[PDB]
DNA sequence: TGGAGTACAAGTGTGAGGAAAAGTAGTTGGGAGGTACTT
DNA sequence: AAGTACCTCCCAACTACTTTTCCTCACACTTGTACTCCA
């Protein structure tokens, strides 16, 4: 039922989804000469858009320069029955050497009738068949508040050859919520960003199967979601350590200047460092030239994200916390 | 994947302990209306052990055994293909202080050129060296001198003095004429310097017009771009060459120092100022390893910009792609240009050759780095403590550059130097000679001198050896009497070693020069900058530990044992 | 106001973390990590009842076929009858005709004067929009969708003494443009295949599409999925599909492409929550709670969540709960393929800084997949809530309430036929079995009498006698003709072999006969270790092989013994394979295949390498 | 450079013997195990070679050019099936269609660990026949049986002995009934047959069609329990099975237990999605699942950039990180197969019509679809199984 | 048996031909040779 | 009782598709850099 | 020879549509062999 980590190709289903997207390739070149006047056959469709690289969808904020007036030419029976007369006269030539349901699959989707038949649930391979049932069971007691068992489903899941990148890292909360004799959970995202430490450019043009980019690859202009999660995993775990002067040195090495938030979490590694140390046990020259640094760090680490892209902060009382840290010393 | 390499591993492999050089570029175009940011790779350059950038930095001796080094690891050197090498320190002239050299090796340059002159070495705040020699002529016409790439240029001084701030010629004149009209050696030598220029350049009246001519003849040897007018070339000459202690926003203050490098010079050709000896450990400083290494790394990314442009100059030979908002055409360029700064920097650390298509301000191009041998532990520690006087001075067999000199007291060891050919050129530092690396803060000190009896520079209109010119780092700011700065050299010392303001550092040297009959030029000279030689002494009133340079120590009476402290003489 | 955002969107997917920090060190947890602490929460259904009533595909244009929402009539404005709860549900042969008071349970009205109003063009939409929350009164009319036209009702003049609800209807205009209209919502406002419109709905009950409009048609929206709302009451509409958002002010000229989502999402609902600022989206694997901007209220993209499952039929309903410090939001995604729900707990605040708490799941009736579910908004940390149900292949409208603290049609029409021609035929066959069940009920009883007795001591050596002679016939049956190269019957006695009652002897007499052939030409097999597949467990001896068959049917057998006794002895003569020859009959057959099978066929018959 | 490289998809005839070489060595692995745990004797192994020695001749009688040897993974099931119905074993194909969904004998993924030397010289178009491609569905095990007893005379030369006293007796113990049902079905099988006793198996030599007469010997025995399950409590004046007994008759049997046969029954529901309530895995308990997750510990014995995943092994240990349930825990605390019988008989302790015929019809929903999962057929192929049993008995008594 | 030493993780792994010059318990490159029982003789001077 | 008309016993005939690993191959990340061109 | 011409020197992201050709059956044509209103 859940979104599965299986890389499996099928003969009859990879035809019929080519036979799906090539049906777009004749209903969109008719509409080129409807909205204007009035050798692989999939790659033309993907170059018609821009791949997101941020989330599941590519977005734009609204009250912007993205504006255009609405078409008022109504679309009716005299223009809709003619957008699909030219494909079915010519896209019926693969329909006579395909399988007997690649006719069935294709006629139904022009007329509503979304499939009850999802592909990887009857596949009965006995090895990608064991994966499907275990994934519903994986989320089951997680959504029922019982962590002794769903923690122990996962180790059996990651010894089956065929599992993929999605289920690896996002539900590592089962170590986060063991806590009695735990593995501490932080050394997990160390290794997960170790061997997957690619700085490859976002390839943007492959025919995307078996994965989705915006959670699990290390492409540029927005870094890995298995990378910035490690910082937020460790930093509140650094606040629970009461290693601040050992953790701001781990932003010191990577040159992730392809993003904005990774400097704001670095705009608090030296903020909270100046929380305990800006008391100094006074109630006396030694930490005065240490506190007075550890705010000016934050003064151009909060600014350095204001130099970067999208990160909207309430800049009135964030500064008022920072100004008041040096009023502690007076 | 990207794993953590340790310098134990780079010794086994016999490879160089390199760190990859990130270098992002700003390919902007069309009055900067399109802007491209390309963090591009430039090869690995070797990195110093126990630097910031080596992994051994904040590392326990217990953990140095965990990663297989000696428990008392020295560091501070390079591993160049297994051979442990380091950049030798060299002795160069003190920054930002106009020396008063006499030199018979000026008479080679032509007839009527004298033997005297003023030499300054203004460093830039990014450690770049630049010498502005100021000669003297029998004719009276003082000729400024500098070097831009590999050549030697001569200009009349008033052409600069007209160009620095917007002066009339009497504003130039009475600028020099502070007092001492009645001296017939000021008021007559000064005439031909003004009379000749009005005769030589009658058609160059004001500063906007003198920059029309100065950026004209120095246009194409500076390789400036055709969008820049002749004044904007000339302003860039005035911001790249003459007195680069400030650069821009100091074109008033760069004027007030050339009024000081002439009134010194006229107080030399009469002989009221005895000439400074550059060997004497008081006008010479230390050129460190990294500060040299941070100049050649600036030079090699100046030879990288000019090669990208040379590639586009190889694209004007085609009509191939005139496409400068194009993304891929920039990649078409830089996948062809030699962007390997890897073995361009390591080649400096292998052979010792200081290759430069531009050219530094130093005079030799070899022997900059050696082999840190390991034949015992005494030999290996003394590489880091050695300093070489300079590779040119092996020519001069006059032993003045080789002799033990009294200003080496506490800075250079009188004993520890080898015998044989470099016996004297290869003398080491002392047990406590600690060197300033960062500079200090000077945003507080001028507010303290004006709080004392110092009149400011602009309001005053005075000069001469008979007053005391107060300077900080080659920035003339004041004028007082000789008994005034005689107290300020005690007053600033109390205000320093006690806890008054964090703006006053303790590495600051207070070089008060007392006035003397035909001796060194009197003045009160402060330096706080990079690359000085400092050692700890014990200051007797308010008894604290004090820091004293080799320029203060020429005029102090520092006792040795407290059995031998006399009265009214020893402050330290 | 929130600190960790981007502006394109605002992230918190399932169970990983959040990305923000307010940093308020005032002794009260100086961090606002969204995964907040609470006690455990589990939802318990309350079973009740409310009322009564191609093969590999399922259509998107069918959305709703039942409704019950607090909508008020026209006549209760001067009277203080504060809001009504009326019923409307589809009925008929294929569901075309259309026809309460929350006392303790949710049930049909008490004097059942429902009007089964006749509709000759069938039902695919039973839905009201309601009104806005800050206008002063409720709406009083509902427009639905028929397969031929577009009808308009009116909720006027309901009473109390008769519990009667009538409507006054406007005549529907048919499809002048013959395209299937998708969803109606008011907020003759329509969504036909191709285009949209706005209409001034009339004000009489006895007796217009405005003169500016536009289209919505897309070629590469492969489904016919559409759904429409309005945005924030100021002349702005929202037209959706599986693909994008169409925001039109029909007075201005401004089209907006915010949700560019033909890439990896499939929008399966769009729902306007009653607070007009926070509007929810529940498309493909996404759960967006995108709010409104205060500068220009056109859209804010706010706190969103992923949806982990991979279902394509997810509807949604969202019920607010107004508690004195936070504002609750849920999400019911129910399937016409399966039973699972997947929900959230949100807490909307005033300064637009709102978090989530966790996810939780409930299931349904096993027989049927839920096809229609609506909340009960109730006149507007003990997480109690309630909702109605309706399922596919289940036309029985139950009631359930989530508090905090089935035979198939392939069976019934076949078995127990109405044949009078053969009524007593099987009817005698239930007395044919007892004619031999009780023929064989007393022969065992005489064996209950004789237990190791003397006239079956007659039998037991005769059982040795007639099972010792007729073995060498079948051991000299194939000695003359052993060269076969081209069996074990053991039914040689013919008395009954069923008139002797001893468990420890007849096993140990056949096993006594096995050792009698310690010579060749016969191979015997065992029973203590071969015969275990009934018991699913070890058999050390045959006394306790039978005893687990004897300690299992004590009461349910007729007096525990007589049917149990001839179970195992039957299996003894059903496992009567004891007369295969010795090894020299298979092995010389194995060499005729190894040698007439040529030099390719040696290694073809080859075990023994690992 | 070609001297180092071999095994390159090019083997002409020896590769056609590779599946004739590999598929007896894996056969050697399968029945040697059946003596070890499934307790079948020395006469279970000696039988199963000549069965394989005349299945080579089944291909060798066809000509060598364009031979297209028709075999499957169910071939080693079907030559094991001949070591069952000739050997007079009480076994039924429930005990082979389910114990491969527990995968006790090495049937699934017989390429991965079983040969250890005969993988690399395989062309990749017989690779879908040597390993665990799919599971046999909708009677696919019952269709290779037509290839088995059919071309060579398994009748005449040997005996087709579904021990018909057993599947009746097996279904007695499968669902906790009074043992009068063991003899109730006796005069039902013996009334729809010509030459009444000792049914035989369907063979095939000419056709390509599944049996619409449904002449499989075991499949007919499966239908024979399906009307006598309806008779004794609705066609009954005797009313011996009482009226309070009906409530704990169906729903007690439709209640999840945790025996070693009922946990292993659940994976048939996992592998086969087709039948309803095959997705009933959501309603497990803790020790019902740790047995399933230690059922994985017999799944995983068949089923330089590798030391990185060693750290994934290291940070996720299969055993618990502190005090698992192995050493200092229960010796004998598992509920057995002689318990869920006897507990329900302790539950159905009472012993001494429209509200009855509907309340017996609940039992028709359970056990006539409990038959469906224990053999993995479809309910529309249950309808081919029914429609030749009742009308012919309607045709034979008249 | 001829084996070698991983310099990094200190794990004695042998080396056949047509193999990577690597470690296999860690992923290290530089790898050093161990000694076995072999007769060497010395004067005690 | 002899003769039909629709329900139906009973033999053999057509093509046409799911298995999924198996290794090769679809554009731009990639991989480096002095040798190779007659205007 | 005089500084271009700029052609490439050149591997290969995750699989891209091929891909090795093997193998399970589907889905109804045939006219009695059955059970029957007019004749």
């Amino acid at each position: 039922m859940f979104e599965v980590p299986i890389t499996l190709t099928n003969r009859k289903f990879a035809q019929r989804r080519k036979l799906k997207y090539q049906y777009i390739n004749y209903i969109s070149r008719r509409f080129d000469r409807i909205s204007k006047k009035s050798s692989d056959e999939e790659r033309k469709f993907w170059k018609k858009y821009e791949k997101p690289e941020k989330s599941f969808e590519i977005w734009r904020t609204v009250s912007s320069q993205n504006k255009q007036p609405i078409n008022k030419q109504k679309m009716t029976y005299h223009n809709f029955k003619k957008i699909e007369k030219i494909p079915l006269r010519k896209m019926e030539i693969p329909l006579l050497h395909c399988t007997k349901e690649n006719k069935l699959y294709f006629q139904s989707i022009s007329r509503g009738l979304e499939p009850l038949k999802t592909s990887t649930s009857e596949v009965r391979n006995y090895r990608t068949r064991h994966i499907v049932t275990l994934t519903d069971l994986l989320h089951l007691n997680v959504s029922r508040h019982n962590w002794s068992l769903a923690y122990k489903i996962f180790a059996t899941l990651i010894r089956i050859p065929g599992v993929q990148i999605k289920s690896l890292w996002g539900i590592g909360v089962e170590i986060l919520d063991n806590l009695s004799n735990s593995s501490s959970g932080l050394d997990f995202l160390q290794w997960m960003c170790q061997i997957y430490s690619s700085k490859s450019r976002f390839v943007q043009n492959i025919n995307y199967r078996s994965i989705v980019p915006p959670f699990q690859t290390g492409s540029r202009t927005h870094t890995a979601k298995f990378a910035i999660t490690y910082l937020w995993s460790s930093l509140i775990n650094c606040q629970k350590s009461m290693l601040i002067d050992k953790i701001s040195e781990w932003v010191l090495t990577p040159p992730f200047m392809e993003d904005a938030e990774v400097w704001f979490i670095y705009a608090s590694c030296h903020l909270l460092k100046a929380d305990t140390l800006s008391r100094q046990f006074v109630n006396r020259d030694i930490k005065i030239n240490q506190v007075i640094k550890h705010i000016h760090y934050v003064r151009t680490f909060l600014k350095i994200c204001l130099d970067k892209g999208g990160f909207a902060v309430p800049s009135r009382l964030i500064e008022n916390q920072l100004k008041s840290f040096e009023s502690r010393l007076y | 994947v990207e794993r953590k390499v340790y310098p134990s591993e780079s010794r086994q492999r016999l490879t160089s302990y390199r760190g990859k050089l990130l270098l992002k570029l700003k390919w902007s175009v069309n009055n900067g209306e399109e802007n491209l940011f390309e963090v591009r790779d430039c090869g690995g350059l070797p990195v110093m052990l126990q630097s910031n950038r080596c992994h051994l930095n904040k590392m326990s001796p217990y953990e140095l055994v965990q990663h297989k080094e000696e428990s008392d690891e020295i560091g501070g050197y390079f591993i160049v293909n297994g051979i442990e090498k380091l950049i030798r320190m060299l002795i160069v002239q003190r920054r930002n202080h106009p020396m008063a050299i006499i030199r018979p090796s000026f008479a080679n340059r032509g007839a009527s050129y004298s033997h005297y002159g003023i030499q300054i070495r203004s460093v830039r705040p990014d450690q770049t060296s630049q010498t502005n020699v100021l000669h003297y002529l029998n004719d009276g016409q003082v000729t400024f001198r500098f070097s831009w790439r590999k050549n030697e240029y001569l200009v009349p001084v008033v052409m600069i003095l007209k160009a620095l701030c917007h002066t009339s010629d009497r504003e130039i004149f009475d600028g020099i004429i502070g007092n001492d009209v009645k001296d017939s050696f000021l008021t007559d030598r000064l005439e031909l310097l003004l009379r000749g220029f009005k005769k030589r350049y009658p058609h160059l009246q004001n500063r906007t017009q003198v920059l029309q001519y100065l950026g004209d003849k120095f246009r194409v040897v500076f390789q400036a771009s055709p969008d820049q007018s002749d004044l904007e070339v000339g302003q860039e000459v005035l911001d790249r060459i003459v007195l680069v202690h400030l650069g821009k926003d100091g074109s008033q203050d760069k004027f007030r120092m050339l009024l000081f490098m002439i009134r010194k010079l006229y107080s030399l050709v009469a002989g009221e100022c005895s000439p400074d000896n550059p060997d004497a450990t008081q006008h010479q400083e230390v050129l460190l390893g990294g500060f040299l290494y941070g100049m050649i790394l600036k030079e090699k990314i100046d030879e990288y910009l000019q090669n990208i442009i040379a590639q586009v100059r190889m694209d004007i030979n085609r009509g191939m792609a005139i496409n400068f908002k194009d993304k891929r055409y920039m990649s078409r360029v830089l996948m062809r240009v030699n962007e390997n700064i890897g073995s361009k920097m390591q080649y400096f650390l292998s052979t010792g050759n200081l290759v430069s298509q531009s050219g530094l301000d130093l005079q030799q191009v070899s022997g900059y780095t050696v082999v840190a041998e390991k034949i015992n532990f005494y030999r290996f520690i003394s590489h880091f403590r050695m300093v070489h006087r300079g590779s040119f001075f092996a020519q001069l067999k006059t032993t003045t550059v080789r002799k033990l000199l009294p200003e080496s007291w506490g800075f250079l060891c009188p004993v520890h130097t080898p015998d044989g050919s470099p016996c004297g050129l290869l003398n080491h530092f002392a047990h406590k000679c600690r060197i300033s690396t960062q500079q200090s803060d000077v945003s507080r000190i001028p507010s303290i001198l004006y709080s004392l009896g110092v009149a400011p520079a602009s309001h005053t209109f005075a000069a001469g050896p008979s007053l005391c010119c107060v300077q900080i780092d080659g920035k003339i700011i004041g004028w007082v009497s000789h008994e005034q700065g005689k107290i300020i050299a005690d007053t600033l010392r109390y205000w320093k070693v006690e806890g008054k303001t964090p703006g006053l550092p303790i590495d600051l040297e207070i070089g008060y020069v007392p006035p003397s009959t035909r001796g060194q030029y009197p003045g009160l000279y402060l330096f706080g900058g990079h690359s000085r030689m400092l050692r700890p002494v014990r200051y007797l009133p308010l008894d604290k530990e004090d820091i004293v340079g080799p320029f203060e120590q020429v005029y102090m009476n520092i006792a040795v044992t407290p059995q031998e402290i006399q009265n009214n003489v020893h402050t330290h | 106001l929130g600190v960790g955002v981007q502006g394109a969107s605002l992230y918190c997917p399932q169970e990983n973390y959040t990305t923000k920090k307010q940093e308020k060190p005032q002794w009260l947890r100086p961090v606002d990590d969204t995964l907040a602490e609470d006690a455990l929460d589990l939802h318990i259904v309350v079973k009740s009842l409310l009322c009564d009533t191609d093969a590999f595909f399922w259509d998107p244009t069918v959305a709703n076929r039942l409704d019950s929402q607090y909508i008020q009539t026209a006549s209760d404005l001067r009277n203080y009858r504060d809001g009504t709860e009326i019923i409307a549900y589809a009925s008929g042969k294929t569901g075309s005709v259309l026809n309460l008071t929350r006392q303790n349970t949710l049930h049909l009205n008490r004097h059942n004067n429902v009007t089964s109003i006749e509709l000759h063009s069938p039902i695919k939409s039973i839905k009201i929009p309601g009104a806005s929350e800050s206008i002063g009164r409720r709406s009083n009319l509902v427009g639905i969708i028929t397969e031929n036209s577009f009808q308009i009702f009116r909720i006027e003049s309901v009473h109390s003494r008769s519990c009667d609800v009538m409507v006054s209807s406007s005549e529907p205009l048919y499809f002048v443009e013959i395209d299937d209209l998708q969803v109606v919502d008011f907020a003759a406002i329509i969504d036909i295949k191709g285009n949209w419109s706005i209409g001034r709905i009339p004000k009489n009950f006895n007796n217009l599409i405005d003169n500016l409009h536009g289209t919505i048609f897309d070629p590469e929206e492969l489904s016919s999925w559409k759904r429409i709302e309005w945005f924030s009451h100021f002349q702005k509409i929202l037209v959706f599909d599986r693909s994008k958002m169409i925001e039109i002010d029909f007075m201005n000229n401004w089209q907006t492409e915010v949700v560019q989502a033909k890439a990896w999402s499939n929008i399966r609902d769009y729902k306007r929550i009653d607070d007009k600022n926070g509007i929810l989206l529940t498309s493909r694997e996404i759960i967006i709670v995108g709010a409104s901007e205060s500068n220009d209220p056109v859209r804010r993209i706010s706190w969103k969540h992923d949806l982990d499952p991979d279902d394509t039929t997810l509807r949604i309903t969202v019920q607010k709960v107004k508690k004195p410090d936070h504002i609750l939001l849920v999400a019911f995604v129910y399937s016409m393929r399966h039973k699972r729900i997947y929900m959230h707990v949100f807490s909307h605040r005033k300064a637009n800084l709102f978090q989530s708490l966790g996810c939780s799941t409930v299931l349904e009736i096993p027989g049927g997949t839920p096809t229609g579910i609506e909340t009960i908004l109730t006149l507007d940390f003990e997480l109690v809530v309630d909702f109605l149900v309706k399922l596919r292949n289940s036309s029985e409208v139950y009631y359930y309430a989530l508090s905090n603290t089935v035979d198939h049609p392939e069976w019934a029409s076949l078995f127990n036929n109405a044949d009078e021609r053969e009524k007593e035929s099987i009817g005698a066959l239930v007395s044919q079995i007892k004619l031999k069940e009780r023929e064989r009920i007393s022969r065992v009883q005489n064996l209950i009498e004789h237990e190791n007795s003397h006239d079956e001591d007659k039998y037991l050596q005769d059982l040795g006698y007639r099972l010792s002679i007729a073995t060498n016939e079948l051991l000299e049956s194939w000695q003359k003709t052993k060269d076969e190269s081209i069996h074990s019957k053991l039914k040689n006695l013919l008395e009954n072999s069923d008139s002797f009652a001893s468990i420890p002897e007849f096993s140990s007499l056949l096993d006594q006969f096995f050792q009698y052939y310690q010579d060749q030409d016969v191979t015997f097999i065992g029973f203590e270790k071969l015969l275990h597949l009934f018991l699913h467990e070890d058999v050390p001896g045959l006394d306790i092989f039978y005893n687990k068959l004897l300690q299992c049917w004590v009461l349910v057998s007729p007096q525990a013994e007589l049917l149990t006794k001839e179970i195992v002895k039957d299996i003894i003569w059903s496992l009567a394979r004891l007369e295969k020859p010795s090894l020299f009959e298979p092995i010389q057959n194995e060499i005729s295949r190894s040698l007439s099978g040529p030099y390719q066929d040696i290694i073809s018959s080859w075990d023994m390498d690992d | 450079r070609q001297s180092h490289k071999k095994f390159k998809k090019l083997i002409g005839h020896e590769a056609k013997l590779l599946f004739l070489k590999s598929f007896q060595f894996i056969l050697k692995r399968q029945i040697r195990w059946l003596i070890t745990e499934m307790r079948f004797p020395k006469e279970f192994e000696h039988v199963a070679k000549i069965i394989w020695l005349k299945i080579l001749k089944t291909i060798n009688d066809q000509p060598q050019e364009e031979l297209k040897l028709q075999l499957h993974m169910t071939s080693t099931i079907s030559i094991l099936y001949l070591a069952s119905t000739h050997l007079s074993l009480p076994v039924y194909t429930c005990d082979y269609i389910k114990w491969i969904c527990t995968a006790k004998m090495p049937y699934f993924q017989a390429s991965e660990i079983l040969p250890k030397s005969w993988r690399i010289q395989l062309p990749n178009y017989y690779v879908s026949i040597l390993e665990g491609s799919i599971s046999p569905f909708n009677g696919q095990l019952y269709n290779k049986i037509a290839l088995t007893c059919g071309m060579i005379h398994f009748k005449e030369f040997f005996n087709s002995e579904i021990s018909c006293q057993g599947l009746l007796l097996k279904l007695v113990m499968q669902c906790a009934l009074p043992p009068e049902f063991y003899f109730y079905t006796k005069q039902v099988i013996e009334f729809e047959e010509t030459d009444i006793r000792n049914l035989t198996l369907w063979e095939r030599t000419d056709e390509r069609h599944t049996g619409r007469v449904s002449n499989h010997a075991e499949l007919r025995v499966l239908s024979y329990f399906m009307l006598t399950i309806n008779w004794m409590l609705s066609f009954d004046r005797d009313r011996q099975y009482p009226l309070k007994w009906i409530l704990s008759l169906t729903e007690s049997l439709t209640q999840r237990t945790t025996t070693s046969e009922s946990i292993g029954r659940n994976i048939v529901k996992v592998v086969y999605p087709d039948k309803p309530t095959s997705s009933d895995y959501f309603q497990w308990s803790e020790e019902e699942t740790l047995e399933f997750l230690k059922w994985m510990e017999k799944q995983f014995l068949p089923t330089d950039q590798k030391i990185a995943r060693r750290k994934l092994y290291k940070i996720f240990p299969l055993d618990r990180e502190a005090n698992h349930d192995g050493e200092f825990n229960d010796s004998t605390h598992q509920l057995t197969f002689i318990e869920d019988l006897q507990e329900r008989y302790a539950k159905q302790t009472p012993f001494f019509p429209p509200a009855r015929k509907e309340a017996i019809g609940r039992l028709l929903t359970h056990i006539a679809s409990q038959l469906l999962v224990d053999f993995a057929i479809s309910k529309e192929q249950l309808k081919d199984c029914i429609s030749r049993i009742k009308n012919a008995c309607l045709h034979r008594m008249n | 048996t001829l084996k070698y030493i991983c310099a990094e993780c200190s794990s004695k792994l042998s080396l056949s031909r047509t193999d990577a010059v690597r470690c296999k318990d860690c992923g290290h490159r530089i790898l050093l040779k161990a000694r076995t029982k072999r007769l060497v003789q010395f004067e005690a001077r």
